[PDB]
């Protein structure tokens, strides 16, 4: 491919109908009540550009203006199914991209000079659009230099760096000519979908490729989305191999997929389906994943054995922490699987045999599960009452209740949560707080307080009236919003713990409250419930004993000085230096710190000290000071209840 | 003012017994069978046998899935069940198969209204109003939706529709009550005057008591509204939109208890 | 002021009807099974006020099997509603010839003789019907209504005796207590609301009560109160209560005087 | 060859139990008459069963009625439960007591006949006390056989002929008595029930193989025959039948002899009806001759010869004619019956009457037994603009008005309606409406007064013959469902229409008419209909009535007919009582003949016609004149004269 030998893409005949069909469902059935007026079309227009050119370095300001005269008119066009503005902008910038990758291949002949005072901003999302071919070459001067230093900082020769980036910019050229009309339609609908809320989506029909996997035959336990050009881990399945190796976290981005023995294949700016196909393959086997965390670059590798979810793994696990005389039961609930409430009841009877003084329910990094199990589990600790109010895309509020007037553990209760405790875990924790049944410890929760469903765009008369038999897609849109028994929504706030562990008293990267166009937080009328108790009396003495212990604790001391560091250097979180000596030093010093943190840990534990950070066993388990401190909080509560 | 609640007529019961004999034969093309399953569904619906109607309507679709008429009734029934989402899909299916099927704007409008989406209900009911402006019930249904947006401009628009029109159709008398021009008693006096027999009486009562029921519902008088919805439904003119929405309203008062 | 939501066909009634069509269209039925199932659908059509459809099934049942008392009973009920008292008498007599223990044929023949202007003979049937279950308040009511055309005072004495003899558990004795003078129309209606547990029990109470109230006002010559009360009885759509069918007959008689 | 009790003792068939129950349902519930089958009513039923078994009170003994009359009040319950045995035990008893009389009667035929006394015979023994002992029973059949003997003597028979005729008659009376079925006992049992309610109510036995054969050959001389015990009676006549044409036959006439194509008169006295009717029903063209004992007089019997045929349509049709009187003219419509299409024929003829410039019209409805109620109303409506014509009440209380609704008058000039004692149902409705509207003068006699209608109902049920195939077809009942009332609110029952000018035979109490039938429903009123009277002729009545009396004073026809009324009313207290002296009876016979011949010969001298020397030389087809019509024409002209003033 040397010129415009790239096919100019056409709308298929079906796409007319499908646009009308999705405008019916979002404009009428969506939980969020928006007007597809002039203001809303504008915002749709903007987000389509940001899907075409995420980094504001392909299109010219004079190319956005050529179509932005009719930005307010894009509502009417989606209703009527006039798709040409979408196809004319994706055929443009299919051109403009080839221009950039052509230019980029040219700049790989020029010499690389990492000795300057210069900078690279990774957030160009609200950038002014490029004026001329010069600034388009200044931004791709910057871009190819960053790509060159990233590979240098992982110890690569001038030779290796030039042939890797050649292969990247020419497969980027070849990828650009493999896209079909379903890819440009898919992105057009996404601009519509994502302007309503971030959980709304259009989803293209599956090809035989899904047919043939099911016909004849299994990856790691993760579900993936697209940050532009980046494959993001959306969520992880409870007790999956992904979830077991606690290195992988929600919102993290892959840059390469290696197999056993064979080389690391770089997956920079790919279509998801091909990236995910590299990871997926039958039982027993292994796959290694080089990935980079959420918010410069870090050369992190994870290695995982492929599996089917094992029931005992996703099962609740119980154990007793002892502190001299006193004991504390701990229920690790990885997920809200059908049958959880029954397994919990079994383990609670074991906990009453061992004369514990208090119990911790651990719901850190629990992606929700059966709303039904959240309610039954809530109900084990209260006599009876409402647990959650549900409001639908119609005005209707439903109350879900526990109605046996029974308490299977009436003793002191702590719920441990973090920023990855989702839907179910939030409902349980919120109910235990509102009823005055339990102290809530850890970080503010995720805040995804809404539910989505899928709907086929197929209609029963399609095959009878059409040649175009290709199954059509689905939409995915928000139908329901959870509210607490106190009438507060879990949206965007989730549950604030009664004692916030130091990472939670910070702005986070992850959580619904930072998602693009997340629905607001709002209230309704409180349900009718009898509070089982009140722990607000105890809060100040529990909070004072907590601060006293974490001040004399090396783990919490270490985690607090990284927070004093992470918030101080927040100014430049997106601005990266292009000087090899500055970047190598900051890489060397991270490793020196990490090694000295591990070696300070091992000196306490009587474990021999590491001389290289590379000698650390790949299965190393980080300790849990959040759990060990929550046990003390749980015992303070058992004491304070006299 | 009460009618004898309507009873099935001898013609309805003859036709139904005939439709059974004919559907039980193998004399019918697929198209004739689907038309006659639709005709019987309309008749079952005309007697308030909605589950039997839905059963015939679904059989018709199975055979011939490109029937807008059937899609219309299916959405009406998803509205009555409170499945507004499903209903909007059904009416959109009507208008895709036939964009001239006007009553799908009426019924989608009404469904959006009960569905808590009056701006969009006004789009459909304004359109339906435009297609026949002298139909007083189009000014009534539009008004009810517009009242949720702004009660003042709703009453101005209503009043404009009345003054524009030739004012011949009986239902303008219900508009005149909504506007202030006449009393509940004058409305009922004209209702008796214009009714020529028990059937015309019952139809006027099913219509009028429903709109009276909505008036009282807006002042917060739940007992007068409940009575008036009940008395509309007691005329057994099943198949009037007013009868179906009388029953839905009673349902909403019930599910509040 | 006490109103029910007028009854709507239940989902079970509509499912069973659609199922009875599929079975009657099949060859899964013996002549005897076919006749039984045509009778059962007639009862169901009648439950929904589809009397011409019902009559059609009842007549097909007889065509197959002419010795069915159940069917003769519904045929006479329908001749009563049409005002053909003569034919109706013949049908119920046919019932009791085929089965002398078919008790409700005394009820329905009694009612038909009553509307037929033959109170002495209506008292013979309704007295008999009363003897077969004396704690059924509606037997004391129907007997009373016939006996008041013969002798207004002995009727009230007999009614009063039936009430004092009974265990007075069944709701309908409250309508008797109103007929007697023991309670007001307002107390009757207050007890009506108290005893109704749901919309269906409400509707049934109203269909029953408003018909007996209708008869009370009709005996004082109040045609407007009668007419309203009959209409409001019939507006509960409890098709297949004798009170619904005789409410409709009374409205028919008020029509035919115009 | 019956010489003692070889008469088989009859018993109920299995069906009869049910049929009694079935019949008791319909009469007690469906009948227009609202009676209690209580104590009082069973008694009256019992009495009428005895009177059906022994009409003449000369077969049973007061000791035999008393044996069963202890439980007479109980016979209501027995008919309900279908316990028939009291009917069969009385019919088996009376059958033997009847055998006793006919053998004793054969004994008295040997004794001498003596017609020379001062003695009499009462022919009505219906409210007579029952015979005490065998001495009353032989005194009454001494008397019976003497009357039977004098009847045959007075028709010129010798001692010899008289003894052999009565021998056959008394031996066939015995032989007939042992042909009777259980169906004959049941038939009469139900008749006692039926006829106690009203005289038009009946039980009707199923038709056999024989009725099937008659239809197979499908003639009746145009008459319907009813039975008054021990007599075959002409109940009604069909319009334009051969019976109705030869005017020598009137309603209530008793048949005592039937003739053949060529042959002697065979006696049919004491017969069952089906067998009597079999003598008459013969091939068309080949005639049959019948004897006639008429209503209520010492038995002088007429013989009539009539041919058989089907009802020819133009004989049943309306017939029009013009009477002239010097200059003035009067149209006459002879309406024999109210056939479907009458009103259309009338309209045609009324337009012909317009052409001939007539000053009044007469509608003649003498001897018109009714017809289609619908035609009564349309025909009524031709002379009024519009209004109700007749109100009909049913068994259940419903009153319905039949109306003329075109506001049209197709004649509007002076109208007379001519009626007699044989004008029934439809004729009465028309005449009653013409009087009440003030539209027409009504002339002639008081009408029949049958103001009720009857229908037939099968006692068959659709499940007879799945449950009881042994059973044959069962009977019918015939019961009164409807009663006619005028627009004035008066019923036509028992009174019918009183004419404005009563022609002399009408004022005098009549033999025939509903008001003399046994247990006829009463006359009663209802609320008048709303109607606008088209006129008022009460003004004219006295002048019309005085000119009428002036003419009929000078008229030998009317003079003769008034002298027979002074004769029939003077010999009224002793009217059924008949003498047993041959000299007094032959004299009364001779003088009737002398009178009749002198009346005919006075008529012939007026007409210029040659005189008769013996009453037997009168041709059998002689046509009696119509002075009632000729006088009605003058009445009609008086009205046109009085009206045009
Ligand atoms: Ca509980
Ligand atoms: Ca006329």
């Amino acid at each position: 491919t040397r010129a415009d030998q790239i096919p100019v893409l056409k709308e298929e005949t079906q796409h007319a109908t499908v646009s009308e069909r999705v405008t019916s469902r979002f404009t009428r059935s969506h939980y969020r009540q928006f007007d597809l007026d002039q203001a809303f079309s504008a915002k749709i227009f903007d987000r389509y550009l940001n899907l075409l050119d995420y980094s504001h370095n392909v299109l010219l300001a004079s190319d956005v203006e050529q179509f932005a005269k009719k930005k307010t008119e894009l509502g009417d066009e989606l209703r009527s199914g006039k798709l040409d503005v979408f196809y004319d902008l994706y055929n443009l910038a299919q051109k403009r991209r080839f221009e950039r990758y052509q230019y980029a291949l040219s700049v790989l002949e020029k010499p690389m000079d990492f000795t300057g005072n210069d900078t690279y901003n990774l957030d160009r999302s609200k950038a002014p659009w490029p004026k001329n071919e010069a600034e388009l070459n200044a931004l791709w001067d910057s871009k190819v230099k960053f790509d060159e230093l990233s590979l240098k900082l992982t110890g690569k020769t001038d030779k290796e760096i030039r042939e890797t980036l050649t292969r990247r910019y020419k497969f980027a050229i070849r990828r650009l000519a493999q896209t079909n009309s379903e890819d440009v339609f898919s992105l057009a609908m996404t601009a519509f979908a994502r302007e309503i809320d971030p959980h709304t989506n259009y989803l293209s029909p599956r090809n035989t490729e899904q047919f043939n996997t099911e016909m004849s035959l299994e990856g790691i336990g993760a579900v993936y989305q697209m940050d532009d050009d980046y494959t993001v881990i959306n969520s992880m399945v409870a007790g999956g191999p992904a979830a077991k190796s606690k290195a992988i976290s929600v919102g993290d981005k892959i840059v390469g997929v290696g197999q056993t023995g064979k080389p690391m294949v770089d997956v920079i700016g790919w279509r998801l389906d091909d990236v995910v196909a590299l990871i997926k393959g039958p039982k027993g086997s292994k796959v290694r994943l080089e990935i980079l965390p959420a918010g410069g670059t870090k050369t992190r590798t994870v290695t995982l054995t492929r599996e089917r979810i094992r029931l005992e793994d996703r099962a609740v696990k119980m154990s007793v922490k002892t502190v001299g005389k006193e004991k504390v039961g701990v229920l690790d609930i990885p997920g809200f699987y059908v049958g959880l409430t029954d397994d919990v009841k079994v383990q609670l009877q074991k906990l009453e045999k061992q004369n514990v003084s208090s119990v911790i329910i651990d719901l850190r990094s629990n992606g929700g599960g059966a709303l039904t199990e959240a309610v039954s589990l809530s109900g084990l600790f209260i006599p009876a009452g409402p647990i959650v109010q549900v409001r639908d895309n119609n005005g209707k509020v439903r109350e879900d209740s526990d109605t046996d007037g029974q308490v299977f553990y009436k003793g002191p209760l702590v719920v441990l949560v973090d920023r990855f405790s989702a839907i179910a875990s939030e409902i349980f924790a919120a109910a235990m707080q509102d009823y005055g049944r339990a102290l809530v410890v850890g970080e503010p929760t995720f805040g995804k307080g809404t539910v989505q469903q899928y709907r086929s765009l197929n209609r029963i008369y399609d095959q009878m009236l059409r040649p175009e038999w290709p199954a059509l897609g689905s939409v995915q849109y928000t139908i329901q919003k959870f509210y607490r028994v106190n009438g507060g929504s879990t949206q965007r706030k989730g549950v604030t713990p009664d004692i916030i562990m130091p990472t939670g008293n910070e702005e986070t990267e992850t959580g619904e409250k930072f998602e693009d166009n997340a629905l607001p937080w709002d209230s309704i009328d409180a349900a009718t419930y009898v509070k089982s108790g009140d722990l607000t009396a105890f809060e100040p003495e529990l909070l004072k004993e907590h601060n006293a212990r974490i001040a004399k604790d090396p783990e919490f001391q270490n985690i607090m000085k990284d927070i004093a560091r992470f918030n101080a250097m927040k100014d430049k979180r997106n601005i990266v230096s292009l000087n090899y000596a500055v970047r190598e030093k900051e890489n060397n010093e991270d490793d020196a710190t990490r090694l000295a943190r591990l070696n300070e840990r091992f000196k306490r534990e009587g474990k021999p000290e590491l001389k290289k950070l590379d000698d650390l066993p790949k299965d190393y388990q980080e300790p849990d000071p959040y759990l060990d401190e929550t046990v003390n909080i749980a015992l303070d509560l058992a004491k304070l209840e006299k | 003012v009460l009618a004898v609640p309507l009873q099935p007529t001898l013609q309805q019961e003859v036709i139904l017994a005939r439709m059974e004999q004919i559907l039980a034969s193998r004399a019918l093309t697929d198209d004739e069978r689907a038309q006659l399953l639709y005709e019987r569904g309309v008749l079952y619906d005309s007697l308030g046998l909605r589950a039997l109607a839905r059963n015939d309507f679904s059989q018709a679709l199975a055979i011939r899935p490109d029937m807008p008429e059937v899609f219309n009734y299916l959405g009406i029934y998803l509205t009555q069940a409170g499945n507004f989402d499903a209903a909007y899909e059904a009416f959109d299916s009507v208008l895709e198969l036939d964009p001239t099927y006007n009553y799908a704007h009426l019924n989608r409008g009404i469904a959006l209204y009960y569905g808590g989406r009056d701006k969009l209900a006004q789009d459909d009911l304004l359109a339906f109003y435009q297609d026949d402006p002298n139909d007083p019930f189009r000014s009534l249904w539009l008004y009810l939706a517009e009242q949720k947006l702004d009660e003042k401009q709703a009453k101005e628009v209503l009043k404009q529709h009345f003054e524009k029109s030739d004012k011949e159709q009986w239902g303008w008398n219900i508009v005149e009550f909504y506007l202030g021009n006449i009393s509940e008693q004058t409305l009922m006096e004209r209702l008796k005057a214009d009714a020529t027999d028990n059937t015309s009486l019952a139809e006027h009562l099913s219509e009028t008591n429903f709109y009276l029921g909505k008036y009282y519902l807006s002042l917060g008088d739940l007992d007068s509204a409940t009575a008036l919805f009940k008395l509309a439904v007691a005329n057994n003119v099943h198949n009037f939109v007013e009868h179906r929405y009388a029953l839905l309203e009673l349902s909403l008062l019930g599910q509040d208890q």
